[PDB]
């Protein structure tokens, strides 16, 4: 009942038969920008189904020595489908996100992944006073990897990361995690190419292990923008 | 779900439980929800009317303290042959230089508040008495035109706000309003504040209150003095959003979250908590 | 507050409103007490 | 005019004072407020969220290995698996948690704590554990027959992956406090120990060593008092770039 | 008497403070008010008046030549005629205008701007131009096919001599600000470019080079905040006669 | 046409337009009227409830700041053999000596306001301590009889207003009412203030508040000191008329609007704005 | 204001009246929106 | 409709068939001094038609290198007709002004003149600390010329001169400019021989140009005092 | 394109709907598989994990 779920947006749908309810970040739900909070005065474009749909990124392999993975939003999708086109042709964007992380194995496998959506995850660099560079931050669809997941690569800690919207994928329990993210920013809209509102982090707190037949165990991420709005139309960047 | 809480919740007495299909102590951490098991369901409790207040943990009080944000000492003298703060200095305001205040502010993602600024001045002879000098602290917007000399005409402060105070008076004080161009300050900023790719990461200029230019108004005396100016900031009328994991690794720079960790635990990169002999070793065990 | 700008006022320590559930139980379907969370 | 006189305290600067002060920018119009998700109004809201305890704080355990406790199939009965010191005001498994970090900004505390453990072995793995909270007074129990006499919960591994051990507020005084003496009668909370109730049992193809992740949080009957600087952060030099803010 | 105590800030002189103070001349009767034309109560009234942009700010252009942009009959199609940097907070064609000068006494701004161009060729001269506003993000467009994708107005020369290009307030944040970095995400407004839509066409006896005068002004949805000293005026010495005021 | 405006105007959503005889984007600058084209008519807009305030640009606030109008330092000592301000000075009040205040006032043609005057005093030994001297600032009407010596009997101030203050006290302060013989001060005056032809141009004496005579009351000490007196003026209860083109060329004199311009742009006589390579060259272009 | 002379009072920052048209549209015949200005 | 106009005052009238509406300085209209604003107590003389009529000054020639022209009021008219006589015989005067600037050319000519009425136009001298002399300011009916129109001969700028009451004469559009000026001063009346309330400035921002037959293109100024009042009668100065 | 992510479990089957998406009311056969009035598009299957 709270273990099965179907998500449908646009021409895309996803089902899971081993869910663990699902998370609504801070108890909120995505919505379009109301007139009393608006700033940009040009009429926005709300493409709906062409952008508010699931985009599945390339999978990653969960290995015995993996440290974890991360994908920044909207960066990870800024070059995918019609969402990517609207982002490139407009100075301003706004949207929520429906995140679905997938990972199945066997009744003989064990492992636990923390799936957390971090707002404003400003990364820190290790053992240097030099700030992270553009290429250390903007990885796009490929996403990045954690150097020191123990401190969330920002000098804090993964132990307290549960203060952020999250779920876990504990192999003996479930095979997917779902998190609904509302627009999260101090401004009603933003320039999509230089600021990432959220960072999706998937970290193996309990390593993958088994004594049965060894198989490649992938982790897949599907993300659907929600209530997309774009302002400041011009040429593509 | 939202409600007014003025005291810790009371406890209700509970009886023996033996009901099939009811397992309050079992939970599913995978959902992302924190356990909802109540004490009354875990053990037999008595009734307790709890009168413990919760006001000291109100965000307004937690962050409502005047904390040191700037400390600058310079030489007040005839700087004829100086290479050096010549009877004045400029400080780009930031709340990242002193760790106690920084760590507390960083427990939140976004913060909206007005800032009460208090300026304390101290003097020492480089003995024949301590002069009661007059100082001028001029607020110059972020990136704006700052004075280059103690006697620059820039100090005429036609529009910039300036406060003149004496060392013999109580510390100067004034409130800078929440002045961000956004609805709240970004304590953390996962982005680049420029349209090109070489800009600085994690620094949103919109979150820099501005420049504080301080000079001694008096011309130099026949002898030199060391003058130290300390600035304190107390946020008020606070609204906070999205709490965050507390900083564990020592801070390295005011410009980023770079980390290294201490040489040995506690708070070392591979071990935040100090070690104990084993998971069955009880530290401070009562002998 | 004798100043003309309201932001100059003393602190406001009277907001006792709370909603821990936005952090402790951000699940779409409320969890019933005693009932198995996963069903 | 009005006859007046200055009282002791006049002219002082108390960092915790609360008064109005001169507006630097008269007639300034602050940016309109906008709804933003996740507003927090009382720090007690933050500590009610459970976070990971660093139970395996031992030499040889690095990084995240310290955040999980491994249990193996035992050869003997009633085996002790691990214990946890409980002073959320001193360094130990509970210090770097949401409740621990925030509580350390205070000196007095009161309220029930809750520890939740999630079993992360394979589906084919079964077992029963007993988690015990022993109120203060003596030495930490080392046998199940002794630990079992305190507050406890017997946990059966199954579909519901996690169990919660409530550490009820049991204190003579309204509040407990920190004073750097872990054995003080106003500080010591007691102990938490974990033993096999039966045993961890797994088939040939399941890993025979499984991990538990322990979490802790405060309940809503919690209260914190007497704010103080946190011992978890400090500096002995200027941070890099601090002095450059003056150039 | 009344027990009192002095607060921090006591005795200071804040240049932006607002208090009553001792009247130097008691019982003085100020001259009666008289109606005078042109009263202004809010500086926003002043910036709504359009003034000339110094678009031709190039070496070789002297004085008023800098206030007009000359366009000639082209030999090629879709020709770029000129562009205009838009930071009304930095030096450029927009700095010495009513909106630019007053805005530079502030740090934050928000609102729509309007650019009006008046064609000053002869009556027998015809033509169509396209004026484009490109929101920020990339490099300034250099071809009409690219510029045309942004906000724009196609202008046909005729009896009504002037066209208005509205630069709508399109910003992520409520306000934009000055910080001396023209490429900052909170400062850059984008670009304005002008291309031939068709061409300037004139008969033999009309001048084949005509001028445009560009004007700019703020609309009534404008707002300015955080007053500061203007960077457009300064002194390094006493003005002549200043010291004589003491003799 | 007149109305009460407390916030920037809202925007209304607009639809597609294709109406013959209706051309809102076309205007006629020749009329002298500024374009009335609305955003809603130039592009398709959305609805926006604008809450941005407009109070910081109120004339009262724009000019309501205490700006430096006079700075005078002199030697306080035994002037037995002085050629020089002998322990006192006289200043003919004017708001044309310091450029930041001058340029702002000159944004208007006529101004009516009361003037809050603040006097700040500073001292430096020409070391063995700073004396807490008592000063006297006497207001002497324009062209009236001023003292010629520190101990002149003129300082008895029987009718003139005098303020006595100590260097250890907060700056002295008092308000001079709008005292013009006309309904408003003339910031600019296109005329000659005399019935003959040799008078001064652009100087209407009716706009000179008066003379400020300041002396140290204490007799000289055995050693000399440098005393600096700074006077600040803040207009209030302001009414302003006929805004004007802002000053661009550097000021040359306090007695006129004479100009020369900087040696090179910006603000040079033949080029106010700095140059760019060409009209198609975009400065600060994003690369 | 405790002083007897009203000009001694603090600032008066409450005059929100405006009439930009005296500067922006000082034409004898009002210009209608959309209509050709010159006819 | 707003391109044709007839102005009639006293025994004088002017028509234009190429106007651009007309300007009422600061939205005001001339009027006689009301009792509640009066200062001088002697009964004033209000000559009406003998003074409130159009006075046409000598024309000037618009040349390819012209810098601009100016006329100060009332100085320019202090010695013309009955207005001039009343001014000379009375210590005090008061009046508004109806200004009509004229300049026609050909459909093949181009050029744009800024026609602005500047209140209290206090001139500055160039490259010297010496203030302008009496003869640099009082030019009478002949008017003067701009040395540096770019800064309005006062160190400010012509670019922002549009903040003052004005119109333009853009040859392809119109052939005349009309501005109605009300009494502008801080006093209800003034001594006409030592103070000029307004300065009429005509500056070619876009130079005169054509490729057709070259002809002398004049610029003519006609000014009509309005609601004239004079007080303090004595002998003529 | 249009899709469904299928998770193997108790419910053994998944359904992919191929919605009628055509410019014309009907599609037709004319022996030319690449005709604009015949080609329906494609169905592909990939490992999600
Ligand atoms: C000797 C032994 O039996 N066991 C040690 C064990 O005591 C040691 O633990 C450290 O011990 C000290 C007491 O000496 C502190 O309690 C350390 O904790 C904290 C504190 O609470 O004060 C935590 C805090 O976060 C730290 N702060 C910062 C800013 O870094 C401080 C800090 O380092 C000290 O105050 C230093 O002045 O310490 C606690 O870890 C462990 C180390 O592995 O080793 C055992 O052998
Ligand atoms: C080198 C290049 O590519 N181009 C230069 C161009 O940068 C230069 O422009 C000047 O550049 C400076 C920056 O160095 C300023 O932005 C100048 O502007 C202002 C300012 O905004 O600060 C305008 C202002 O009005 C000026 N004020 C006064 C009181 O005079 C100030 C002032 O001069 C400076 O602050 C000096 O300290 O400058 C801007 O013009 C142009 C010059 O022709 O040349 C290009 O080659």
């Amino acid at each position: 009942s709270d273990r099965v779920l179907q998500l449908k947006l646009g021409n895309s749908a996803i089902v899971t038969q081993e869910a663990a309810n699902y998370c609504c970040a801070y108890g909120e739900w995505p919505n379009y920008l109301p007139d009393h909070e608006a700033v940009a005065i040009d009429k926005p474009t709300q493409p709906e189904t062409s952008t508010d749909r699931f985009y599945t990124l390339r999978s990653v392999k969960w290995e015995s020595n993996s440290t974890g993975w991360w994908w920044k939003l909207p960066d990870a999708l800024n070059n995918i489908g019609m969402f990517g086109q609207n982002v490139q042709y407009h100075y301003l964007y706004r949207s929520g996100f429906l995140i679905h992380v997938q990972c199945n194995a066997t009744k003989f496998h064990q492992g636990a992944l923390l799936v957390v959506a971090i707002p404003e995850h400003q990364r820190g660099a290790h053992d240097t006073t030099t700030s992270p560079g553009f290429n250390d931050i903007m990885k796009g669809e490929r996403g990045g990897t954690f150097n020191h997941p123990y401190v969330l690569d920002d000098g804090t800690s993964i132990a307290c990361a549960t203060i952020f919207p999250h779920q876990w994928i504990n192999l003996r329990t479930n095979n997917s995690a779902t998190i609904v993210l509302p627009w999260m920013n101090v401004a009603p809209m933003d320039f999509p190419l230089r600021h990432n509102q959220w960072t999706l982090a998937v970290i193996p707190v309990v390593p993958l292990g088994t004594r049965t037949m060894s198989s490649v165990v992938p982790i897949t991420v599907s993300i659907a923008p929600m209530c997309c709005e774009f302002n400041g139309l011009r040429h593509a960047i | 779900v939202e409600s007014i809480i003025k005291t810790a919740t009371d406890t209700v007495k509970s009886e023996i439980n033996a009901e099939l299909g009811v397992v309050p102590s079992l939970n599913a951490v995978e959902t992302g929800a924190t356990s909802n098991t109540e004490p009354e369901e875990a053990i037999q409790t008595r009734t307790v009317i709890n009168q413990h207040g919760v006001s000291e943990t109100l965000v307004e009080n937690f962050l409502g303290r005047a904390a040191l944000v700037s400390k600058k000492s310079f030489e007040y003298k005839n700087h004829a042959s100086s290479s050096t703060h010549k009877n004045f200095f400029k400080w780009t305001i930031n709340t990242k230089s002193f760790v106690q205040l920084r760590r507390k502010l960083e427990l939140f993602t976004y913060l909206r508040f007005d800032a009460e600024i208090t300026i304390l001045t101290t003097v020492a002879v480089n003995y024949m008495g301590l002069p009661d000098l007059t100082l001028q602290a001029m607020f110059v917007p972020t990136g704006a035109l700052t004075p280059k000399e103690q006697d620059s005409f820039h100090w005429q402060s036609g529009s910039n706000a300036s406060v003149f105070f004496k060392i013999s008076d109580p510390p100067a004080r004034m409130t800078i309003p929440f002045m961000c161009i956004n609805s709240a300050y970004s304590v953390f900023y996962d982005g680049f504040a420029g349209f090109e790719k070489n800009g600085l990461y994690g620094i949103n200029p919109a979150d820099t209150i501005g420049n504080l230019c301080v000079r001694i108004v008096n011309e130099h005396q026949p002898v030199g003095f060391t003058v130290t100016v300390r600035v304190y900031m107390k946020p008020k009328h606070i609204k906070a959003w999205a709490p965050r994991p507390p900083r564990t690794m020592p801070y390295m720079s005011i410009a980023n979250a770079n980390y290294k960790g201490r040489d040995t635990a506690p708070n070392t990169l591979n071990a935040i908590i100090g070690n104990r002999a084993s998971v069955t070793t009880m530290p401070h065990n009562i002998v | 507050n004798f100043y003309k700008d309201s932001y100059a006022a003393s602190a406001s320590k009277q907001d006792f409103s709370q909603d821990p559930s936005k952090f402790t139980e951000p699940v779409v379907e409320g969890l019933k007490a005693g009932a198995p969370v996963l069903k | 005019g009005v006859p007046t006189y200055l009282l002791p305290g006049s002219g002082q600067f108390l960092t915790t004072d609360d008064h109005s002060s001169a507006p630097v920018l008269p007639c300034f119009n602050p940016t309109p407020e906008m709804h933003i998700p996740g507003q927090i109004r009382n720090m007690l809201e933050m500590i009610q969220v459970e976070s990971m305890m660093e139970i395996n704080n031992t030499d040889g355990a690095n990084g995240m290995e310290r955040l999980r406790v491994d249990i193996s199939v035992q050869a003997d009965l009633d085996q002790l698996l691990f214990n946890i010191p409980l002073d959320i005001q001193l360094d130990g498994p509970l210090r770097n948690t949401l409740v621990g970090n925030i509580s350390r900004y205070y000196t007095h505390w009161s309220g029930s704590l809750e520890m939740t453990f999630m079993f992360c072995g394979s589906f084919m793995a079964t077992g029963k554990l007993i988690l015990c909270y022993t109120p203060p007074g003596g030495s930490c129990p080392t046998t199940r027959e002794t630990a079992m006499l305190g507050t406890h919960i017997v946990w059966d591994f199954g579909l519901q992956s996690s169990i919660t051990l409530i550490i009820p507020w049991i204190s003579g005084s309204h509040y407990r406090m920190f004073n750097s003496d872990a054995k003080s009668t106003n500080a010591n909370v007691g102990y938490v120990t974990c033993f096999m109730q039966t045993n961890l049992i797994v088939p040939s193809e399941s890993s025979d060593t499984c991990s538990l992740i322990g979490f802790i949080a405060a309940k809503d009957d919690f209260s914190l008092r007497l704010m103080r600087d946190s011992p978890d952060i400090g500096q002995s030099n200027h941070l890099h770039g601090a002095e450059a803010a003056y150039q």
